[PDB]
DNA sequence: CAACCGCAAC
DNA sequence: GTTGCGGTTG
């Protein structure tokens, strides 16, 4: 089935999660053998196609992101902050629905990023 | 007719998929034993997309080769999927499966396999 | 031992 | 493009 059947609790309790659930180290991961200049093209390119890839840096755990519910301000956010893109992307982790909140330096292409519970989204499924 | 496909199959930390049995230890860049397969338990349209990702707390993303297929039947079976990118002594990948439904589907495999530049060897002297 | 680097042989 | 195996090293 696509949830565990308490979504809440393994978020707030699994390891796997609690790692993520705070703001840490991320970064672009997409066309790594092209030169830095692309990279920062490719990355942005894509972001106005609502997707990116970005892995969580401490762990290593690699995500390809869907930002959706053309992508929306409120997914793909370039305004609020110049140097950098805020993004936002709904998916189900494991089982358990969540919402990855993370921003991007246009430059640099890392950040900082987390996992946030998706309580509405849990609750339809 | 006939009936019988999927493999040797183990469960992945998503309660919706399970993915063929890796080799605990492989060279990199090497053909695979088996060809890495991702089953679907509950219902995902054909076509579906579905990607490999990897990497861990010592390479944040590993390079992969063929990391993309398409659902069938429930079944994603990938072509040729390579590790390119090394784990580290005595460390294994967590890999990341994608199904790109709306929104995607994740799946992660802790510690699924360990990618050296030689891979499993006999002890030599 | 288990990595890495290299590369000869196909 | 694939593979097996010697030289080394931490």
């Amino acid at each position: 089935p696509r949830v565990v059947p308490d979504q809440r609790s393994k978020f707030e309790n699994e390891e796997f999660f609690r790692k993520l659930s705070r703001e840490c180290e991320i970064k672009y991961t997409g066309f790594r053998d092209r030169p830095h200049e692309e990279r920062q093209a490719r990355f942005q390119n894509a972001c106005r196609d609502g997707r990116s890839e970005i892995a969580f840096v401490a762990t290593g755990t690699n995500l390809s992101l869907q930002f959706f519910p053309t992508p929306s301000r409120e997914y793909v956010d370039l305004e609020r902050e110049a140097g950098k893109v805020y993004l936002k992307a709904p998916m189900i982790l494991n089982g358990v629905c969540v919402i990855w909140k993370g921003w991007i330096d246009l430059q640099r292409l890392d950040g900082m990023g987390c996992l946030e519970f998706d309580e509405e989204r849990a609750q339809q499924e | 007719v006939l009936a019988d496909h999927p493999g040797e199959l183990v469960r992945t930390d998503s309660p919706n998929f399970l993915c063929s049995v890796l080799p605990t230890h492989w060279r990199c860049n090497k053909t695979l034993p088996i060809a890495f397969k991702v089953v679907a338990l509950g219902d995902v349209p054909d076509g579906t997309l579905v990607t490999v990702m990897a990497g861990n707390d010592e390479n944040y993303s590993a390079e992969l080769r063929n990391a993309t297929a398409a659902m069938k039947n429930q079944v994603a079976r990938f072509n040729d999927l390579r590790f390119v990118g090394r784990s580290g002594r005595g460390k294994s990948f967590t890999l990341t499966i994608t199904v790109f439904t709306n929104p995607p589907q994740v799946a992660t495999y802790h510690r699924a396999i360990k990618i050296t530049v030689d891979g499993p060897r006999e002890p030599r002297r």
